């Protein structure tokens, strides 16, 4: 039962600069129930060995994961955020921008 | 520490 | 989008029968069903939650049940105070969507309508404009059906039409139906009539004027 | 000043999918420090912050037995679940539980908490007076019969008062220069033309612990809380966390709009 | 004990926003999701969006482009706004909190409500016009006269009759809005030995025009 859908937010651990190296975070939060599915995105083709931290919940219950991997920002590559979750028909894409 | 008395439904 | 279908719009009830209202889920809704009740001028009022969990302070003539797509709200002994609007809303999954509600009604005897028609005044004439009133007065049950007519043909355009609630009294209902027009078109035409279809009879109430006189 | 701990136990019920699995983490304020996994190779209590480490092997140890045994257990509470409510054993289901001790500057019991939750909704939670439940159905109320006819109000209250403040007194001890050490937010301010006559105006506040900040903008020393567009406040995955606060202003207008963060560790 | 007050204006252009302030007393917003739903005539009751204790939103997915819900966690307010309003968007407002913590979407708690009305119309007195039946048959027992109220703005219209001394017999219909401004009618029925051998008379007050008119009602030519 419930069924809640994920907010997602895709960003950098430190302020992005190109040459540099840092960390690529997607935070899924807010979700029900627990399966999920999360890549990280660069030029569209997913991102292996992305680390995820363990499934925790908040005040309200509902779910929350960072998934993050370290990677160094250039001008031209592209990164996003693929989320899959029971409550949508079809993933959701979030770009990632170094201003938000 | 975590409390080690579970209880079942 | 789950669609939740509210069964019966409208109940004809007396003081001390039993009502049930059934809501249907498009989709499995598993138990996240919730019953409201409202009354004119108010806000919703929570009375039944996870499909047949009373909420504190609601008497046991309250009853839900159901799970998965099929869902009953019980009264089993109406009291004049239960006269209201009721409503299932489900909690699955946004945007957590209502029915479309079900209004308890006093039930009496049936009653045609006492018909009135009135032609344009002089000061509205005056003014450029030109309004035909039809009354429609204290009949039962609330379904009626107008027709206009000038010049013996039907007439849709300009036709406003309100309708009160259920009288305090005698629980019948009254209709106005406004047909407006230009001055101009009124003085082209003589024959002015409003037609009332109602179940009390299988012949509609005509009341009709003549420009003539 | 107050400190809190906390414990989340997550199980899941998979039909098909091998037996129910279950997570349990913990925390110190907003730190992470022990996690536990059913569908480990070996599962163990691990640790995820220095200062727990210096627990010897005893405390692993014991911490593993009681989540393996919180497994078989969790496991059966899944069942009896699906046996209260007559629902199908093709379904997956999950129960959750918070608990923990909230303690104020003195270092004492300020508050406690025992919360178990089915499919996302409260099942029977711990009133306030650590004596008492509050049951969500009938279920529930069968589920508090059982408890309070076994006294387990009692014994959770015997924890939370005694070895739950004692540990995170100890935790707190242990790992003083960064639980005990506030981190000030480093905050700036960007600028990004929307259009011709509107710039979005950005205050951005990074590295900050505790997670508890306030961000607000102000245009000629008044709170524009009805115009600011706020993220919630999201960890930066080094045990900070981050927040941003946004306002749309009239072109030329931004030196009126000032940002003013609230934070602990800033005088 | 758990409050919720609704304050924001009931008056909108119909291109311009909405916005609704909705104060909270008996419980903190940093523990608590707040929920706005609206009631119209047209679609019913509809769910509108939500902000949750650490202050991320959903919304529902028709309103997404156009709907925001903001809040102030140490004032206690939550700010619903609205864009583009147009026709469709007038309708009763409640803020709403669910029972618990938990991200339920039912009930217990409403504010009082806030109508909206969408419109571009201004401030206008009524034009009140008699009703005489023109066919008037002494053989009848009773006679319905009558008084229409056309072409005012704001809602409130009130219709006596005889100053209140005619009370039995009167229907007064809801008002319904004419392309832009609002009309209604209310009728009489008194016995046909009363009128027209005495006088009545239907009296109209529209206060936002300070309007108070009284006609009489004559029979027809
Ligand atoms: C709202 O009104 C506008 C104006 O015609 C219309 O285009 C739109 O479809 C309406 N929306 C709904 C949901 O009816």
């Amino acid at each position: 039962m419930i069924q809640r859908t994920p907010k997602i937010q895709v960003y950098s651990r430190h302020p992005a600069e190109n040459g540099k190296s840092n960390f690529l975070n997607c935070y899924v939060s807010g979700f029900h129930p627990s399966d999920i599915e999360v890549d990280l995105l660069k030029n569209g083709e997913r991102i292996e060995k992305v680390e995820h931290s363990d499934l925790s919940f908040s005040k309200d219950w509902s779910f929350y994961l960072l998934y993050y991997t370290e990677f160094t920002p250039t001008e031209k590559d592209e990164y996003a955020c693929r989320v899959n979750h029971v409550t949508l028909s079809q993933p959701k894409i979030v770009k990632w921008d170094r201003d938000m | 520490e975590e409390f080690g008395r579970a209880f079942s439904f | 989008s789950i669609v939740m279908t509210q069964t019966p719009k409208f109940l004809l009830v007396s003081a001390g029968d039993r009502v049930t209202i059934t809501c249907k889920a498009s989709q499995t809704v598993s138990n996240d069903v919730t019953w409201y009740q409202q009354k004119p001028g108010q806000s919703p009022k929570l009375l039944i939650y996870y499909a047949s969990n009373r909420y504190t302070g609601v008497p046991d003539r309250f009853t839900g049940s159901g799970y998965g797509t099929d869902f009953t709200f019980t009264i089993n002994t109406v009291q004049a105070e239960d006269l209201a609007v009721y409503f299932c809303q489900q909690d699955y999954s946004s945007p957590f969507t209502f029915g479309s509600g079900t209004k308890l009604e006093k039930k009496r005897a049936d009653a045609a309508p006492t018909v009135s028609i009135f032609p344009p005044s002089s000061e509205q004439l005056t003014s450029g404009g030109a309004s035909v009133v039809c009354f429609l007065n204290n009949f039962y049950p609330k379904d009626i059906n107008v027709k206009w007519k000038i010049d013996g043909s039907e007439r849709q355009n300009g036709v406003l039409n309100s309708w009160t609630d259920q009288d305090s009294k005698d629980s019948t209902y009254s209709m106005s139906s406004t047909l407006t027009l230009t001055k101009d078109e009124y003085e082209r035409h003589n024959s002015y009539t409003c037609e009332a279809t109602h179940k009390t009879s299988t012949s509609p109430i005509v009341k009709s004027f003549n420009r003539n006189e | 000043g107050s400190h809190s701990m906390r414990y989340f136990y997550t199980a899941m019920s998979r039909p098909g999918r091998g037996e129910p699995r279950f997570i349990t983490v913990g925390y110190v304020d907003d730190t992470l420090f022990v996690r536990f996994d059913s569908d480990a190779t070996s599962p163990r209590k691990e640790p995820r912050a220095p200062w727990i480490e210096q627990e010897g092997p005893e405390y692993w140890d014991r911490e593993t037995q009681i989540s393996k045994t919180n497994t078989q257990t969790y496991r059966e509470n899944l069942r009896t679940a699906l046996r209260y409510y007559n629902q199908s054993e093709a379904g997956s289901h999950i129960i959750q539980r918070m608990y923990g001790c909230d303690v104020g500057p003195d270092g004492r019991l300020l508050r406690g908490y025992d919360q178990y939750a089915y499919d996302g909704k409260d099942y029977i939670a711990l009133n306030e007076d650590l004596s008492s439940w509050t049951a969500a159905d009938t279920a529930a109320q069968i589920t508090q019969r059982k408890w309070e006819a076994a006294r387990v109000a009692e014994q959770d209250r015997a924890y939370l008062e005694g070895l739950c403040v004692e540990s995170l007194r100890r935790y707190l001890e242990n790992g003083k220069e960064t639980l005990q050490r506030a981190d000030p937010p480093k905050t700036h301010v960007t600028h990004h033309p929307i259009s011709d006559h509107e710039v979005t105006l950005r205050c951005w506040a990074l590295g900050f612990y505790p997670a508890e900040i306030t961000l607000t903008w102000q245009r000629d020393g008044e709170d524009q809380t009805q115009d600011t567009e706020l993220v919630e406040t999201r960890p930066a995955g080094d045990r900070t966390f981050q927040k941003w606060a946004a306002v749309v202003v009239p072109s030329g207008e931004e030196q009126r709009y000032t940002c003013h963060v609230q934070h602990e560790g800033l005088p | 004990q758990v409050q919720l007050k609704q304050s924001g204006p009931g008056l909108v252009q119909p291109s311009q926003s909405l916005s609704i302030t909705c104060t909270v007393s008996g419980f903190s917003l940093t523990s608590y999701g707040l929920h706005w739903v609206r009631q119209s005539p047209g679609k019913g009751l509809e769910w509108l969006g939500v902000i949750w204790s650490g202050g991320s939103t959903d919304y529902n997915a028709a309103f997404i482009s156009r709907l925001s819900i903001r809040k102030d966690n140490s004032k206690s307010q939550v700010f619903f706004k609205m864009n583009s309003l147009q026709a469709n968007d007038t309708a009763i407002y409640y803020c709403a909190r669910s029972l618990t913590t938990a991200t339920s979407a039912w009930f217990p708690y409403w504010g009082q409500g806030t109508l909206v009305t969408v419109s571009a119309a201004k401030t206008t007195p009524p034009s009140v016009y008699p009703l005489a039946p023109g066919s008037a048959a002494q053989t009848n027992s009773m006679v319905t006269l009558g008084c229409l109220v056309k072409g005012y703005f704001p809602e409130p219209v009130t219709v006596t009759w005889n100053s209140g001394s005619l009370s039995s017999g009167v229907h007064t219909f809801p008002a319904v809005l004419q392309s832009d401004l609002y009309t209604l009618s209310s009728s009489v029925t008194v016995p046909s030995s009363t009128w027209p051998s005495e006088t009545v008379t239907c009296n109209v007050a529209h206060p936002a025009s300070s309007t108070k008119v009284d006609k009489k009602i004559v029979p027809r030519d």
